[PDB]
C-alpha cells in the first residue's frame, strides 16, 4: 500500500524478482546461449571428418568445457530459486539428468563416449530451442498426443499378437528365417505391416505347390490382415492426432 | 466432392508439369551416359519418362533404390541435383496429400453442417406448428 | 540497537557472514599462494609443492568468489558506503587473486604429471 | 490441522528449519567420511569438499532459534519482537502484517506463499500446497478473528484487501 | 502526370491477354524444346520467339520498376514475381551470352520452368487460394525445423552406432550425406526393407531394434502430425472465410428488405398525403 519502509522478506522477494528479471525474460542472454549452443552445433556438422578435427580437437575439448560450464552455472543459478520447485517440474528434470549424465562421464572415466557426447548435446539444443516461441506450441501438443497415442499403440500390439497366433500356425521350420524364431516373426510380420517392399517375403513363401497349395490360403488370411491392420493403424494415428489438436485450438 | 475440385487439381497437375520439366535436365548425365551396367537408365530418357519417374517418386515407392541407382552418376558433391528431387518428391507428396485430405474433411464438414442446420430448422418448423396448434385451440 | 547481544547468541546481523568466510579464504589462500612461489622460486623440493591438492582449491576459489559476489549484494542495501567499500574492496582482490593463481598454475604444467 | 492452528490461543511460537538442512548435511557428510572413491589414479583427494561441508554444517548448527514468539496474545498486546532471553524489535502498530507473495518461473507458472511482513519477523510459508488461489481471504478472516491487524494482497491496495490499523 | 493513364492501360485486359499469350508460347516452346530435334535444329523460330519472349519480361520488369515497389517490398505474390523476374534476367543474362567461368548447362529448363510458374502466377482464383493457404507457412516451417531436428539426433545415433565402428555399413551410417539420405528413407517406408537386410550382417542385433523404434517415431509422427495440423489449420481457414461470405450475404439481404420497407413506406405516404390533397 504505502510501503513506509520494506523489510527483510520483501528483500528477498526484489531479489527473486531481479534474478528472474535477468536470464530469464531478457532476450539477450537466451540470444546469447542460443548462439553459443548454435556455434557448437556447426563443430558438431564439422565433425565426422578427421581432416577437420587433428587441427580442431583441442578448440572442441576447449568448446566442450566452455558448454559444461555454463550449464551447470545455469542449473546451478536454477537451483538458486530452490532445490523443491526445480525438482517438481516437467522438463528441468530432464534439463538435469542431462547435465549429470554429461557432467559425470566427462569428470568421471565412462563409455558413454561420443555416443552420449553428442546426442545429449543436441538433445540440449531441442531443448533451448523449444523456449522461443513458435516451436513451444508445436511441441506442447506433441507430448499432449502421447496418452491418446498410447492406449492405440496398446490395441494395436494386442490384436498384432493375437493374430500372430494364427500367423505362428503357418511359421516356423517352413519358409524359415524371417517367420521363425517368434520375434523375428512378430518383427517381420510388422515390417509387412508398415508395408513397403514385401514381395521380397511374397517371393520367399511363393512356389509351395505353384497352382495354389497354402500358397493362396495363408497368402490372402495375411494379406487381407495386413491390409486392415494398416488401414486401422493409420486411420487410428490421424485420429489421436486430429483429436489432440482439437484440443489445443480448444 | 469432384464438383468441389476445382482449382487444387489444376495446381497439381501444373506443379506436376513444372517440376517434372525441371527435372527432364537435370539429371541428364544418368541416362546420357556410357555407363554400361545401369538398369534405372529409361527413368530419366524421355520426357514422357520423366513424367512417369517423377510421378513414381510422387507415389514415394522405393526412393531409396531410385536414389542409389542415380547414385552410379559421378557424385558432384550433390550439391544441386540430389537436394532438388529430394526436395521435390517431400514437398509434392506431403503437401499435395495433405491439402486433398484437408479439404475432403472440409467436404464432410460443411456436409455434415448443412445437414445438422437442416434438422435444426425442422426442429424450430416443429416447434412453431405445436405453438400455433396451440393458439388454434384456444382460438376455436 | 544492542549489537553486543547481536553478536552474542542466535543469529548473526544479516550478511557479513559470507564477508568474514572469505576473509579467512584469503587468509589461508595467501598462506597457499606464498608456499607455492617460495618453493617454486628457491628451495626447490617439488614433492613437497600442491601438486597434489590442485582442483580443490580451486572449487574453494571459485566458490569464495561467489560468496563474495553474494554478500556484496545482500550488504549493499544498506544505505552506508563503507560496507559497498568493504565488500567491493573484497570482491575487487579475491578476483585479482584469482587471476594471478590462475596465471601461476597455467605458466606450471610442465612440473606436475602427463597424459 | 484445519481447526487446530487457526485459533493460535494467545501466543503463536515458531521456529526455522536450517537444523534439518544441517542435519541431512551431516549424514551425507559422514557418509562421505568413511570408505570413499578411491581415485588416487587422479591424482587428486576429494577430502577437502567434505571439509567444507564440515564448515558449511557446523556454522549452520551455531544458528539456533528458540521459538520465535510475539505479543500476539488475544488482548491488547503490542506484537513486540520477543525470543527467550533478548529482545529487539518493539513497534506501536503500523509494522504487522500478513501479505500475499507470488513467484514466477520462465515457463510463468504462478506460486503463492504468505508472509508475515514486519521487522525482522517470521514467514507464514503454507505446507507445500500453491497451484490455485482455492479461498485466500478465508484465513485472512480468521486471522482477524484472531486479532485482526491486515491482510494484504499482491501490488498495490486497489481492492480486495483489508486493514485494520493505520497510523495515517 | 500520366501515371493515371499508365495505371489504366495496366488494368486494361488487353495488354494481359498479349502478356498471356507470349507467356504460353513460352511454355509450348518449352515443350518443343525437351525434345531433340527442336532444340538445336529448325530453331530460328526459337531464337525470335525467345528474344520476344525476354523483350516482353524485360517490359514487366520496367513497368514493375516505378514506384510501387513501396508496396511490392512487403506483399506475397509481389515480390514473387519480382523476385522471380530477377532471377530469371540474371542467369540467361549470364548463360546465352556467357563468355565467362561457368560450370556446365543445368539451368535451361529450370528458367523455363520459372518462367511458368509466371504464367501460373496469374488466375486470381489460384491466388485466393494461396492466400487461403498462405497463413500455414510458419507452422510448416516449424515441422520442417522438428523433423530437421529428428535428423541430426538419429544422425549422430545411427553415425556412432555403426560408422564409427568402421567394420563395414559405410555410406549408409558412414559419410555424413549419404547418412543423412538413408535416415530420410527410413523415416519413409522406402528402403526399409533391403536397409534392414544390410544391416543385421555387422554384428549389431539390437540395431534392428534401433531402427524399427526410429521408424514407429519418425514415420508415424512426422506423416500423422502434418497431416493433422494441415487438415485443422485449412478447416479453421475456410469456416471463417465462408462465415464471413455468408454473413455478407445477411447483410446485403438486410439491405434490400430495408430499401423494400423504405420504398414501401414512401409509397404508403404519398398515396396518403394524395388522399389529403385531393
Ligand atoms: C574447506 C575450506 C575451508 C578450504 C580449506 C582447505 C584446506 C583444508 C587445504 C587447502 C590447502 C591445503 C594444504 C596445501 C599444501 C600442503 C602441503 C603438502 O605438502 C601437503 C598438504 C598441505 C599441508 C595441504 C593440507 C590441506 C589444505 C590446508
Amino acid at each position: 500500500d504505502v510501503m513506509e519502509k520494506k523489510d527483510a522478506w520483501d528483500v528477498q522477494e526484489f531479489i527473486t524478482q531481479m534474478y528472474i528479471k535477468q536470464l530469464l525474460r531478457h532476450p539477450a542472454f537466451q540470444l546469447l546461449l542460443a548462439f553459443l549452443l548454435l556455434s557448437n552445433a556447426i563443430t558438431i556438422a564439422l565433425r565426422t571428418n578427421s581432416y577437420l578435427g587433428q587441427k580442431h580437437y583441442e578448440l572442441f575439448s576447449t568448446i566442450d568445457d566452455i558448454v559444461l560450464t555454463i550449464l551447470i552455472c545455469e542449473v546451478l543459478l536454477g537451483w538458486l530459486n530452490g532445490f523443491w520447485i526445480f525438482w517438481k517440474d516437467g522438463w528441468n528434470i530432464l534439463n538435469f539428468a542431462i547435465v549429470f549424465i554429461l557432467f559425470m562421464g566427462f569428470f568421471i572415466k565412462q563409455l558413454d563416449m561420443v555416443a552420449i557426447t553428442y546426442p545429449l548435446r543436441v538433445l540440449r539444443l531441442v531443448h533451448v530451442c523449444m523456449a522461443v516461441e513458435p516451436l513451444a506450441r508445436i511441441i506442447k501438443v506433441i507430448l499432449q498426443s502421447m496418452p491418446d497415442l498410447a492406449n492405440v499403440m496398446a490395441l494395436i500390439l494386442f490384436f498384432m499378437l493375437v493374430f500372430s497366433v494364427f500367423g505362428v500356425t503357418l511359421f516356423g521350420a517352413f519358409v524359415p528365417k524371417h517367420f521363425q524364431n517368434m520375434g523375428v516373426a512378430l518383427y517381420t510380420l510388422f515390417i509387412c505391416i508398415t508395408q513397403d517392399g514385401w514381395l521380397d517375403i511374397y517371393t520367399d513363401f511363393q512356389m509351395d505347390e505353384r497352382e495354389y497349395a497354402m500358397e493362396v490360403g495363408g497368402a490372402i488370411y495375411f494379406a487381407v490382415f495386413i491390409t486392415l491392420g494398416a488401414f486401422i493403424g493409420l486411420n487410428l494415428f490421424v485420429v489421436v492426432v486430429t483429436t489432440n489438436l482439437e484440443q489445443m485450438m480448444k | 466432392a469432384l464438383k468441389s475440385m476445382t482449382f487444387l487439381l489444376m495446381l497439381l497437375l501444373i506443379f506436376f508439369y513444372i517440376f517434372a520439366v525441371t527435372g527432364v535436365y537435370f539429371f541428364r548425365e544418368y541416362s546420357r551416359s556410357t555407363i554400361e551396367g545401369l538398369e534405372y537408365n529409361m527413368f530419366f530418357s524421355d520426357l514422357l519418362n520423366s513424367l512417369v519417374t517423377v510421378f513414381i517418386l510422387f507415389t514415394l515407392d522405393h526412393w531409396y533404390a531410385v536414389l542409389q541407382d542415380i547414385w552410379k552418376v559421378p557424385e558432384s558433391s550433390r550439391v544441386f541435383s540430389s537436394i532438388y528431387v529430394i526436395l521435390w518428391l517431400l514437398l509434392g507428396s506431403i503437401i499435395f496429400r495433405n491439402i486433398i485430405v484437408a479439404m475432403m474433411v472440409t467436404n464432410f464438414q460443411n456436409i455434415r453442417s448443412e445437414l445438422s442446420e437442416e434438422m435444426s430448422h425442422l426442429e424450430v418448423q416443429y416447434k412453431a406448428d405445436m405453438f400455433k396448434q396451440q393458439i388454434i385451440q384456444r382460438r376455436q | 540497537m544492542r549489537w553486543r547481544d547481536r553478536i552474542a547468541v542466535l543469529c548473526f546481523p544479516p550478511g557479513l557472514m559470507l564477508t568474514v568466510a572469505a576473509l579467512i579464504l584469503f587468509f589461508i589462500h595467501m598462506g597457499v599462494f606464498a608456499s607455492d612461489v617460495h618453493n617454486f622460486c628457491v628451495i626447490h623440493n617439488y614433492d613437497h609443492m600442491s601438486f597434489r591438492y590442485t582442483v580443490v582449491l580451486i572449487f574453494s576459489q571459485v566458490i569464495s568468489i561467489g560468496w563474495a559476489a553474494m554478500g556484496s549484494l545482500y550488504a549493499e542495501m544498506t544505505g552506508d558506503k563503507f560496507l559497498r567499500c568493504f565488500a567491493l574492496t573484497i570482491l575487487i582482490l579475491n578476483g585479482a587473486m584469482f587471476f594471478n593463481r590462475l596465471c601461476l598454475e597455467f605458466l606450471a604444467i610442465n612440473y606436475r604429471e602427463e597424459r | 490441522m484445519c481447526w487446530v492452528m487457526p485459533p493460535s490461543v494467545f501466543v503463536l511460537e515458531y521456529y526455522l528449519d536450517t537444523l534439518w538442512k544441517g542435519t541431512m548435511l551431516f549424514i551425507i557428510c559422514l557418509v562421505f567420511i568413511s570408505c570413499n572413491v578411491l581415485r588416487e589414479v587422479k591424482y587428486q583427494e576429494t577430502w577437502c569438499f567434505p571439509a567444507y561441508g564440515m564448515v558449511i554444517g557446523l556454522w549452520l548448527m551455531l544458528s539456533s532459534i528458540p521459538q520465535r514468539r510475539l505479543v500476539l496474545n488475544h488482548t491488547r498486546g503490542m506484537y513486540h519482537f520477543s525470543i527467550q532471553g533478548r529482545t529487539v524489535c518493539q513497534g506501536p502498530m503500523h509494522l504487522v502484517y500478513v501479505r500475499l507473495a507470488l513467484s514466477s518461473d520462465a515457463y510463468g507458472g504462478r506460486f503463492f506463499q504468505l508472509v508475515l511482513c514486519g521487522h525482522k519477523l517470521e514467514p507464514l510459508v503454507l505446507v507445500q500446497l500453491s497451484e490455485r488461489y482455492e479461498q485466500m481471504e478465508f484465513l485472512g478472516r480468521h486471522l482477524a478473528r484472531k486479532l485482526n491487524i491486515n491482510y494484504f494482497d499482491y501490488l498495490a491496495s486497489s481492492y480486495r484487501h483489508v486493514v485494520r490499523h493505520w497510523p495515517l | 502526370e500520366c501515371q493515371a493513364y499508365f495505371r489504366k492501360v495496366i488494368k486494361s485486359t488487353f495488354f494481359q491477354i498479349v502478356m498471356i499469350t507470349t507467356v504460353t508460347t513460352n511454355s509450348f516452346l518449352l515443350v518443343l524444346g525437351t525434345n531433340y530435334d527442336i532444340q538445336f535444329e529448325f530453331f530460328r523460330t526459337f531464337e525470335v520467339s525467345e528474344l520476344f519472349f525476354v523483350s516482353v519480361y524485360v517490359c514487366e520488369f520496367l513497368m514493375k520498376v516505378y514506384v510501387d515497389p513501396i508496396t511490392y517490398w512487403k506483399d506475397g505474390y509481389n515480390i514473387l514475381d519480382v523476385i522471380i523476374l530477377i532471377i530469371l534476367t540474371i542467369p540467361y543474362l549470364l548463360r546465352k551470352i556467357k563468355g565467362n567461368h561457368s560450370a556446365y548447362l543445368h539451368f535451361a529448363d529450370g528458367i523455363q520452368s520459372l518462367r511458368i510458374l509466371k504464367l501460373i502466377s496469374y488466375s486470381r482464383g489460384i491466388r485466393t487460394l494461396i492466400i487461403a493457404v498462405g497463413e500455414t507457412v510458419y507452422t510448416v516451417a516449424s515441422v520442417l525445423t522438428l523433423l530437421f531436428l529428428l535428423m541430426f539426433v538419429f544422425a549422430i545415433l545411427g553415425f556412432c552406432l555403426f560408422g564409427v565402428t568402421d567394420r563395414g555399413d559405410l555410406e549408409n551410417w558412414g559419410n555424413l550425406a549419404s547418412a543423412f539420405f538413408t535416415l530420410f528413407s527410413l523415416a519413409t517406408v522406402d528402403g526399409w526393407t533391403d536397409l534392414q537386410e544390410e544391416l543385421d550382417k555387422r554384428k549389431f542385433t539390437v540395431s534392428r531394434a534401433f531402427t524399427i523404434l526410429f521408424i514407429l517415431l519418425a514415420s508415424f509422427i512426422f506423416l500423422n502430425m502434418f497431416v493433422g495440423v494441415m487438415i485443422m489449420h485449412t478447416e479453421d481457414s475456410m469456416k471463417k472465410f465462408e462465415r464471413d461470405l455468408t454473413l455478407e450475404r445477411n447483410l446485403a439481404i438486410m439491405e434490400e428488405k430495408q430499401i423494400i420497407l423504405k420504398r414501401q413506406q414512401e409509397e404508403v405516404n404519398r398515396l396518403m398525403n394524395t388522399q389529403k390533397s385531393g
